[PDB]
RNA sequence: UGCUGACAUGAGUAACGAAAAAAAGGUAUAAACCUUUUCACCUAAAACAUAAGGUUUAACUAUAAAAGUACGGCCCCUAAUUAAAUUAAAUAUAAAUAUAUUUAAGAUGGGAUAAUCUAUAUUAAUAUUUAUCUUAAAAUAUAUAAUUAUAUUAUAUAUUAUAUAUUUAUAUAAUAUAAACUAAUAAAGAUCAGGAAAAUUAAUGUAUACCGUAAUGUAGACCGACUCAGGUAUGUAAGUAGAGAAUAUGAAGGUGAAUUAGAUAAUUAAAGGGAAGGAACUCGGCAAAGAUAGCUCAUAAGUUAGUCAAUAAAGAGUAAUAAGAACAAAGUUGUACAACUGUUUACU
RNA sequence: AUAUAUUUAUUAAUAUAUUAUCUAUAUUAGUUUAUAUUUUAAUUAUUAUCAUAGUAGAU
């Protein structure tokens, strides 16, 4: 009668309609996840109309889907998969390389826009505030590589 | 190789004027173009919804909860297991469904902190 | 075996007039990596369109990827006739060219740059060439309307993506043709069943 | 060439002069010397065109008089082969040519 | 920081090691420690094992 | 080709300061300048009062910033969602603290 | 013709060779692994 | 210069710190190969196809109540 | 020439690893970083795509978006091959283990459909290499029931007009460029005889998994202890020239560098030129020098008959007459020895 | 063609200044060239760089 993508689509259209899910909701069924999902501020690349999350390792797409269903009631069209690379790191190079944790991403496109609240000024917020935690890096980074005469070079 | 001795080769074999087909396109572009300046998308287009749904990461609509914003350590307490104990199924699934949602825009948070 | 399809070549108003595969319209479609803007006078595309337009490729605006799925339709601007639609399309064309090529420090000089001088950009996504495209889309429509019932319309992908209904959008002529600022219905996978959306307005206006 | 100068080989022109029947036919595995141990055995033995080896018959049961439909090549055997058809069967097989 | 540390537990034999420190190089550690911080958030009392 | 021995505390010394064509010599042909009273080489500009002038040139004689329009009208949560923040590099840090590693012109002592 | 090249990495070749799985499977791999372990190695195999 | 600061040849690398370490340490999803598929626990779904696709099995497939 | 550590001396010495720089401003801070402009070098590349490799080195943490058609992996299947696997008694064996058979693994290879987009699922049955010549045919001059003439010669496309269906459908004839190059085709030459392995309709499905995706890749981002003139796979690779990816240039692109500034003694390297000589040098013409088309003719002695000799040498015409890019092109003969084309001491 | 000036009456025109000499479509797959098509898409003075100082004659 019709081709595949077009059933497809007609499906999606369907259970958008009934306000049910608008994707074949599997049998698997897990009553209490543990997965929680970090939702990230927007890219330049990216539009009003998406979102993007940090999610589990061995989050599927599907899956991530269906927990923004049913946990938060959102309904993600489209969803892309973003696995992140883990950079070579050490305390110090006496220490032992290892990797950093390789980092799912998942952008996911939404019928109605959204846009995140404005980040507050440094008096405002206690936490976020960047200047006491850098200043506090930055002695440290003083006091221990400082090394001779450079004990009595004032602070910065 | 080129060469003192190196005749120049013939002119391409041209058509005639009567045999040569006239091209589909005969109208193309307009000569008078211009490059104008960039035109950069507004949010004034946007209705972004006040219930989005994507706000229930958030707390109170807050990029960031402050230390007055956050519940006080002696005000809270975890639930105790007896107190667990004596509550329904569909009470517990609910209670861990919250749990759940708060831990991701504690996360949400804690990440971007 | 037959080599070309409809693609394959640029096709004047008589072509489509015999074949009406689609309505009288022009497809825009984003680059999801770069930013970039392909038009085409197809719903699908290849990588002659491609090289058609991304003739002078540089650091700044470097080549795309044919990869299906970085790409995604911007805009999908109908019009009154095909042969309209085809001068609209050419004339994007030829701004382009005149952007890459021909007119291009001027171009330059009017996007936005940040510090140490170049394009602003995040990671190689630069969020300028949409702007452009927008912009060149809206100045070849004006040209082709000039130059000139149905009334002409433009499904966006995203309400958001234009600059201004107040500042720009509403010359006169635009407004006594009855131009109707429409957007894509997003009940769907709009980038998987993008394909299918697009036969869905085409259907529509016809 | 001068290598082309002691180069004397045989014409044979009643030959056939196109591929063996490929059912008859079975890759010719190569292990250039070595055996199992993976140590050159039967030294002086290396590698060369990519050849099949050919089952030809060599107990000739069967029975019954059949036809020779041609007579080719087999890279291996210095002999010709042969590619009889029975006759009646209608079945092609090879055999050591006289 | 711009770490991504705290979404895994990567390196852990390494975190292990750093974190269970001998007691007897204890003064060893925290030399090094007491020199990093300023002098209104440094402490003189002995910071105890949990 | 080798030296054959350890050579002396001495004969290094007599060696290295021995010579006047070794040693440092006073600038004795230090000068007046006349537009700021203050110390300069002989047959030579002052260095503050030159800097001055080509920062007044400078000043005057500037190519006006090209500010595009549209960048320039933008509201303040528009520009924030299209041209949003990012994390800097180490290098790229290292490389914006300047007056780290960027020597400015010291001003001589004032003549007598 | 310049030597101290002689390493030329290729991952599968190495995982292949070196590799945890190599050394489990044979008998003189795994007594290998095992002399290793005793010894206090944090690293057994590629 | 590659860092306009470091005028002079210190010992410093073109990139990072050190560039030997331990090369013993477990593969991810990015190195290796062409071939090379470690995964990441996400997809024992469905089924691979004989000719190289996939068919989703639904009654494997992970809903959350 | 004890070991570990520290620190001396040589010594502020040699060196800063093929290189094109200038200016103006960022920024009254810049030989060294950014921006603009000029100049230059690479361009069958120092370019654009990539493979492999790797301290993520990236246009970076707000990060490298894939149902599939010029996406790969995964997956299906195998090659070479591998395997505490396999088969009263599989065979053999100080133990280890080995062998043979099965079985499971093994990509560098095979693998469905598709822009007029495409549907993989469950079930029922039942191709070594190599060539594209000839000839013939169709065609424009001749001349106009000729001979010459030289080109055309299998494919792919739009258009027009029909023609059949009723404005699609498809057939039909009609016009329509040189050079490459490409894919499906056909027919075809040789000996060196040219991989493996994985049904059909029909019915019923199909709410599209995971994984690579940055940048780097003739290199400062892999291998070489170094940001190392070494090593490192593939397709592209403006034009104009030409036989050509040779050689010149180089549109675009991308560079101009972890040393500069002066100075240019002796002296060394790398070049250019050189009067009269003309191998007098010297172990030895080592090195350097030497090219009177590269095309088309023409080409000896000898001889195993193979223009082997031979790209012969000389000579000739096209060009050139004072000369006035690069690049290919470097004489002949005797003797010893080895027939040849090859191989060998990676580093004398 | 834009921006001044301006004969003049927006616009012709007058003048200089700047800017430009492309581009698009055939011709049966791709590429390049050739010609028609498209378009405003120009035909002499004099330079420059490169080609080993490009080569050569002098100096």
């Amino acid at each position: 009668d019709i081709n595949v993508s077009e059933k497809i689509y007609k499906w999606t259209k369907a259970g958008i309609e009934q306000g049910k899910e608008h994707f074949k909701v599997g049998g698997n069924k897990v009553y209490f996840p543990k997965a929680r999902i970090i939702l990230l501020r927007p890219n330049a690349k990216h539009t009003p109309y998406q979102a993007k999350f940090i999610v589990p390792k061995s989050f599927n797409k599907l899956d991530l889907r269906d927990y923004l269903y049913h946990i938060y009631g959102l309904r993600a069209m489209n969803i892309t998969t973003q696995l992140l690379h883990g950079k070579f790191n050490r305390m110090n190079l006496q220490t032992t390389r290892f990797r950093e944790p390789q980092i799912k991403k998942m952008t996911i496109e939404m019928e109605e826009p959204f846009i995140w609240p404005e980040e507050p000024r440094p008096d405002e917020n206690s936490f976020w505030d960047s200047t006491t935690p850098d200043n506090m890096e930055k002695y440290r980074e003083e006091r221990l590589n400082c090394l001779g005469s450079d004990a009595n070079k004032p602070g910065t | 190789a080129r060469t003192k001795f190196t005749k120049p080769k013939p002119k391409q074999p041209v058509l005639p004027k009567d045999k040569i087909r006239p091209p589909t396109q005969l109208t193309h572009h307009s000569n008078n173009l211009r490059i104008t300046e960039p035109i950069p998308p507004t949010t004034s287009n946007l209705r972004c919804p006040d219930d989005h749904p994507l706000w229930q990461f958030f707390s109170n609509k807050k990029f960031i909860r402050s230390a007055d914003d956050l519940p006080p350590s002696s005000h809270i307490r975890p639930w105790s297991i007896p107190e667990l104990r004596h509550k329904s199924f569909n009470d517990l699934h609910s209670l861990w469904y919250n749990c759940l949602r708060e831990q991701n825009v504690l996360a949400r948070e804690n990440h971007l902190l | 075996m037959k080599v070309n399809h409809s693609i394959s070549r640029f096709r004047p108003a008589s072509w489509f007039e015999k074949t009406k595969i689609i309505p009288p319209q022009v497809y825009i479609f984003r680059n999801l990596e770069y930013g970039q803007v392909l038009y085409s006078q197809f719903p699908n595309f290849s990588q002659t369109q491609v090289d058609k337009l991304f003739v002078r490729p540089n650091w700044s605006n470097r080549k795309p990827s044919l990869r299906r799925d970085i790409w995604k339709c911007m805009c999908v601007v109908n019009l009154q006739n095909y042969k309209q639609s085809v001068h609209l399309y050419q004339n994007l064309c030829r701004l382009r060219y005149l952007r890459d090529v021909a007119q291009r420090k001027e171009s330059d000089k009017l996007r936005k740059k940040d510090s140490n001088g170049h394009v602003w950009y995040s990671g190689q996504y630069r969020p300028t060439y949409c702007q452009e495209a927008v912009a060149d889309l809206r100045e070849s429509l004006l040209k082709v309307f000039e130059n000139a019932a149905k009334k002409p319309s433009i499904y966006w992908e995203d309400p958001w993506r234009m600059g201004d209904k107040d500042k720009h959008w509403n010359y006169d002529v635009f407004n006594a043709l009855g131009l109707e600022h429409k957007l894509i219905q997003r009940v769907g996978n709009i980038a998987r069943e993008e394909s299918v959306i697009l036969k869905e307005l085409a259907k529509l206006e016809s | 060439s001068p290598g082309l100068r002691w180069y004397r080989s045989p014409i044979y022109p009643y030959l056939y002069k196109g591929r063996p029947v490929r059912a008859l036919t079975v890759v010719r595995k190569k292990h250039g010397g070595r055996n199992n141990s993976g140590k050159i055995t039967v030294r002086h033995q290396g590698g060369g065109h990519r050849n099949r080896t050919r089952l030809i018959d060599f107990n000739r049961w069967e029975g019954g008089a059949q036809t020779v439909q041609r007579i080719e090549y087999d890279p291996g055997r210095s002999s010709h082969i042969a590619l009889l058809k029975h006759n009646t069967t209608g079945e092609l097989s090879y055999i050591i040519a006289c | 920081s711009g770490s991504y540390q705290h979404l895994s537990n990567v390196g852990s034999r390494v975190m292990k090691r750093l974190g269970n420190r001998p007691k007897n190089f204890l003064p060893h550690s925290e030399k090094f420690i007491k020199k990093s911080t300023p002098e209104f958030m440094k402490s003189d009392l002995k910071e105890v094992d949990e | 080709a080798v030296p054959k021995k350890k050579v002396s505390h001495q004969k290094k010394r007599q060696k290295l300061y021995g010579p006047g064509k070794k040693q440092l010599k006073m600038i004795h042909h230090l000068n007046k300048c006349p537009s700021c009273g203050h110390y300069k080489r002989a047959n030579t500009l002052c260095m503050y009062c030159v800097g001055q002038i080509s920062h007044i040139w400078k000043t005057h004689t500037a190519k006006e910033e090209i500010k595009p329009r549209q960048e320039e009208e933008l509201s303040e949560l528009d520009q924030r969602v299209l041209y949003p923040g990012r994390r800097d590099t180490k290098y790229t840090k290292d490389l914006k603290d300047k007056d780290n590693y960027l020597e400015r012109r010291v001003r001589t002592l004032k003549k007598d | 013709k310049s030597r101290g090249n002689t390493y030329q990495p290729s991952t599968l070749k190495r995982k292949r060779t070196f590799g945890f799985l190599a050394r489990a499977k044979s008998k003189q791999g795994s007594k290998i692994l095992k002399r290793r372990k005793l010894k206090g190695r944090w690293f057994l195999s590629h | 210069l590659t860092r306009p600061w470091k005028k002079y040849r210190d010992g410093e690398l073109f990139y990072g710190l050190s560039k030997v370490g331990n090369k013993r340490v477990p593969l991810t999803t990015k190195q290796g190969n062409k071939t090379m598929y470690k995964g990441t626990r996400a997809s024992g779904i469905g089924r691979h196809t004989k000719f190289g696709g996939y068919v989703i099995n639904w009654k494997k497939v992970r809903t959350y109540v």
